[PDB]
This record gives structure tokens, C-alpha cells and sequence, in this order.
């Protein structure tokens, strides 16, 4: 019963981790994406 | 988990500095593209 | 001079343009992905409940409860990964 | 299996990565292509 | 034109409307080489 | 067998390949010849 409850808190642990790191980076890289997309090179212009 | 808890708060700290900052004038600028669909569909009519 | 300054900025831009392409078709992959994820484990969840109803035509309920609790497993993964690709599907109209 | 599984997983971005990137005028040209089939199916009407 | 006149005495409007491409396709091109033509036949009377 | 079943395979291939290259006017030029068969009966109906 401990091995059977230990490989059931292992597997669920992974998983959501794995899929917490994959979200997370997905996100970040959205949000990056919108901030470079915000960041243009306006003042680099309007200087010229 | 706790340090993936860390940068998601980074990165919601990130999402208030822009949230902030962006005042910007391009909503006029989306509702003058509003007004611009409208005529495309006014043309559509027309065609129609 | 500022002739060359702005070329300079239009040449920036050209770098730019392609590490926003590269951003979205990197989320492009993660939402197709996470619906391939999605997609498998509710197709491994029929096959639990098929499992279950052979189980229930031999009698063992005991045997259809657990596998109806790999169903549960399964469809519930899934819903995670269905919350998850929202996120990506936002996002990805976003960099868009 | 999970070697050839991550392969599919490549196709899959790959075909992703064409998704987002493919907008094109070409969908207003098979408009103009079947505009020209229907030119074909009256022009056999008018052989018929 | 004649393979469109054979095609629908055989009831295949499909091959008649896809050779009646092909004669769109060759008189838009004849048309392109009047306009070059064109362009042909005053230079070489300005020459003359 | 196995090897004779491989250039079975090989044949069924090549087959394959004519077929999806094979796609010519020649078809159109069939239809003419069926109705240069036909003008061949107008005229034995003729000299009937």
C-alpha cells in the first residue's frame, strides 16, 4: 500500500510540474513577444 | 516549485510596470479603425 | 546622420520581425502539442471505459470502478491541457 | 516509440510554425479561380 | 476552342471548361504581345 | 518468394508513379478519335 501510494504521488508530482515548467515558459515567451512588439525603435526614427 | 512561483510573480510584476506605462494614443487609433471597417462594410452594402 | 540612423532602425526592424516569427511559430508548436496531449489522453480514456464495461460483463465492479478512476485520470489531465492551450491559443493571437 | 513519438511532435510544430506564418493573397486568387470555372460552366451552358 | 467544341459533343463540360482556360490564357498572351507590338510600332517608325 | 514479392512491389511502385505522372491532353485526343469513329459509321450509314 505505501509503494502503490508513493508511485501515485511520483507520477501526479512530474506530471504537474512538467506541465507547470511548459505553461510557464509559454507564457513568458508570449509575454516577451508582446513586449518587443511595444518596443519598437520609435525614438531611433524620430531621430533620424 | 516555489522558484517557478517566483518568476510567474516576475512576470506578473513585468505585466503591471506595462500595464502602467502603456497609456498610449493608439485606442483613438483602433476606434479610427473601427470607423474604416465600418466603411468597408458600408462598400459591402453598396455592392451589395 | 539621420538617413543612416534610420536604415540602421529599418535594419533592427528586420531582426525583430524574425524573432516574432520565431515566437509564434515556437507557440504555434505548443498549442498543437498540448491538443495532440489532449487528443490521446481522452482516446486512452475510451479505452479505459471499454475496459470498464468488459469488466461490468464479467462482474467484477471492483475492476470497472478502478479503471472508470483511470478515466477520471485521464479526462481530468485533459482538462488541464485544455486550460493550458487557452493560455496558448490567447497568446498566440496575441504575437499575431 | 517515444523516439518516432517526438518525430510526429516535430511534424506537428512544423505544421504549426506554417499555420501562423501561411496568411497569403492566394485564398483571394481560388476565389478569382472559381469565379473562372463558373465562366467554363456557363460557357458549357451556352454549348449545351 | 476545338477541344472545348469536342469536349462538350462528349458531354465533359470538366475538360471543356479546363481547355477554354487554356484559350484565355493564349489570347490574354497575344494580347500582351499587341501591347509590346504596339510599343514595336512606334519606335520603329520614330526611327524611320 | 519474399524476393520475387519485393520486385512485385517494385513493379506496383513504378506503377504507382506513372500514374500520378501520366496526366495528358492525349485524353482529349481519344474523344477526337471516337468522333473520327463516329463520322466512319455516318458514312457506312451513308453507303447503307
Amino acid at each position: 500500500r505505501n509503494l502503490a501510494a508513493l508511485e501515485a504521488k511520483i507520477s501526479e508530482a512530474k506530471t504537474k510540474k512538467n506541465m507547470l515548467q511548459a505553461r510557464a515558459k509559454a507564457a513568458k515567451a508570449n509575454a516577451e513577444l508582446q513586449q518587443t512588439l511595444g518596443g519598437l525603435g520609435t525614438s531611433s526614427a524620430t531621430s533620424a | 516549485f516555489e522558484r517557478m512561483e517566483n518568476k510567474v510573480l516576475d512576470m506578473e510584476a513585468t505585466s503591471q510596470a506595462a500595464g502602467e506605462l502603456a497609456g498610449f494614443g493608439i485606442e483613438n487609433q483602433f476606434a479610427q479603425l473601427e470607423a474604416s471597417s465600418g466603411v468597408e462594410d458600408e462598400l459591402a452594402a453598396l455592392k451589395a | 546622420d539621420p538617413e543612416k540612423v534610420l536604415e540602421q532602425a529599418v535594419i533592427d526592424m528586420q531582426e525583430d520581425l524574425v524573432q516574432l516569427r520565431q515566437a509564434v511559430a515556437r507557440t504555434i508548436a505548443e498549442e498543437k502539442r498540448t491538443e495532440q496531449r489532449l487528443n490521446q489522453d481522452t482516446q486512452e480514456a475510451k479505452k479505459w471505459e471499454d475496459r470498464a464495461k468488459l469488466a461490468l460483463t464479467n462482474g467484477e465492479e471492483n475492476l470497472a470502478r478502478e479503471a472508470l478512476a483511470r478515466k477520471k485520470s485521464l479526462t481530468d489531465t485533459a482538462a488541464a491541457y485544455q486550460t493550458q492551450l487557452a493560455q496558448q491559443r490567447t497568446m498566440s493571437e496575441n504575437l499575431r
